């Protein structure tokens, strides 16, 4: 873990740094906080309470946030993390690297579902 | 066994009333471990089982619930229990957590440093402690009452805990305090709860349910720890997480417990009864201020 974290600490684009590292075979960040949930939730991206469906897993919000995990500045103009204090739903085929998934996808605007992973706005 | 489907075991009055010497703790399955769901830290199950048991207790659950979680960090730099608390508690509850070492968590406020640096300005509603001092593993002589963070926690119960609030404080065979057992006598009810997910450890959560501020039961703390150990030595506990199969009722009931300000003279019997049933908290209703001091 210390390798990729100290790696995203030596660059101006931490998001690109992490993604290029794991796209090149680097080990995803471990110890993301996976919750035990009923697969009953709405299935949205980010939620005050777990909202996993049968195809998702829920993670503690801070633990899947690169900027939280590596103790570096959050890019949000408001300075407030989008994940910390909340829960994040991850497609189950993507649990090998929750942080990589969150760095690579964005929740829709109208609906709060992952674009391409639940957003049916088209 | 039906007990495998419960979140764990609570010390029965059968052992609370014994009078024995403190003996060594010898668990038949000691340190044996149970696999968890893939990627799920064991502390997820531990905290969830603790929460499931507290779901059967008369917890006061107000709006803007004030919760403080000591020993929330880990050697992995993350905070699984805090996340369980976020999942368990009402959305408008305030979680403040703390640990000697740096970590990141889903709490509202996170304070690094010794718990003695945590200055609680107002009274809180629920204290969770999972603190354990590594030096406790150096077993040299007799197993005596311990100070460490228990001194701080004992003073907290006496000064910074709402009437009607509750505590859940981790103890083990060697990590325990006479004073803290005695203070269980100032709550409407108390027990020691051992999760099934970690039943092979002498760990238990010393629970004080509904703080009353006066002595309901006179407890000999040294003797009570000896009873706790006598119970652990007498009681087969099978490691299990079956209680986590059905999580449909996991969240803490939204009781809307009222918060009242009252002078000591006005407590009388109705209020005492309401506090003992988890139906009332007495404390300030200002803005919570929990910060780190120098
Ligand atoms: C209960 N017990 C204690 N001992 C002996 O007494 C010593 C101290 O006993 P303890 O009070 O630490 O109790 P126990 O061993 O049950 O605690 P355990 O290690 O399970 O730790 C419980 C929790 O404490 C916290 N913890 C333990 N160690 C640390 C740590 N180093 N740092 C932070 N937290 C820790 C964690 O939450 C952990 O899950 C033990 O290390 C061992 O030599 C036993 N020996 C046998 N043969 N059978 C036993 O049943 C037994
Ligand atoms: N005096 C203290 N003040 C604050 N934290 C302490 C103190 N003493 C021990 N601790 C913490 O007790 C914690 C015990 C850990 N096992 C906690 C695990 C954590 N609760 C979890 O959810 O995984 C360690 O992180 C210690 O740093
Ligand atoms: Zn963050
Ligand atoms: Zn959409």
């Amino acid at each position: 873990n210390s390798s990729v974290l100290s790696l995203v600490n030596f660059t101006v684009d931490p998001q690109k740094a992490y993604l290029d590292f794991v796209n090149a075979g680097g080990a995803p960040l471990t110890n993301c906080v996976k919750m035990l949930t009923p697969k009953t939730g709405t299935g949205i991206a980010i939620s005050v309470k777990p909202e996993s469906t049968a195809d998702q897993e829920t993670y503690g919000g801070a633990s899947v946030c690169l900027y939280c995990r590596a103790h570096i500045e959050h890019p949000d103009v408001s300075g407030v993390c989008k994940y910390k204090g909340k829960f994040v739903q991850i497609p189950a085929q993507c649990v090998r690297d929750p942080v990589g998934f969150c760095l690579s996808n964005t929740p829709c605007n109208v609906c709060q579902y992952w674009i391409g992973y639940g957003c049916n706005c088209d | 066994a039906s007990a495998d489907w419960k979140p764990g075991h609570a010390m029965p009055s059968l052992f609370k009333v014994q009078n024995v010497n403190l003996e060594r703790c010898e668990l038949a399955n000691y340190k044996q471990s149970i696999p968890m769901p893939r990627g799920v830290h064991m502390n997820i199950a531990k905290y969830m089982q603790l929460c499931q048991y507290l779901n059967t207790c008369t917890l006061a659950v107000p709006a803007n619930m004030r919760v403080i979680h000591f020993g929330a960090g880990s050697d992995k730099g993350i905070a699984p229990g805090t996340s369980v608390l976020r999942q368990w508690l009402p959305t408008d509850a305030i979680i403040i957590d703390n640990d000697l070492n740096e970590f990141v968590s889903d709490a509202d406020i996170t304070l690094f440093g010794d718990c003695v640096t945590v200055r609680v300005g107002q009274q809180v509603d629920l204290v969770i402690s999972d603190m354990y001092d590594p030096t406790t593993k150096n077993v040299t002589g007799s197993n005596e009452s311990k100070a460490l963070f228990f001194t701080y926690l004992c003073n907290l119960i006496n000064n910074n805990l709402a009437l009607g609030g509750s505590v859940a404080i981790k103890i083990t065979e060697h990590s325990w305090s006479v004073e803290l057992y005695e203070l269980m006598g100032k709550f409407a009810w108390w027990t020691v709860f051992c999760t099934n997910a970690n039943a092979s450890s002498s760990e238990g959560f010393l629970l004080g349910i509904n703080y009353l501020g006066t002595i309901k039961e006179n407890i000999d703390g040294g003797a009570m720890h000896a009873n706790y150990i006598f119970w652990r030595n007498s009681t087969p506990m099978n490691l299990s997480t079956y209680s986590l199969f059905d999580l449909s009722k996991f969240q803490l009931k939204l009781k809307g417990t009222p918060v009242l300000q009252l002078k000591e003279s006005q407590i009388n019997e109705l209020v005492i009864s309401l506090l003992s049933q988890g139906k009332l908290l007495i404390r300030d209703n200002d803005t919570l201020s929990v910060s780190t001091d120098v």
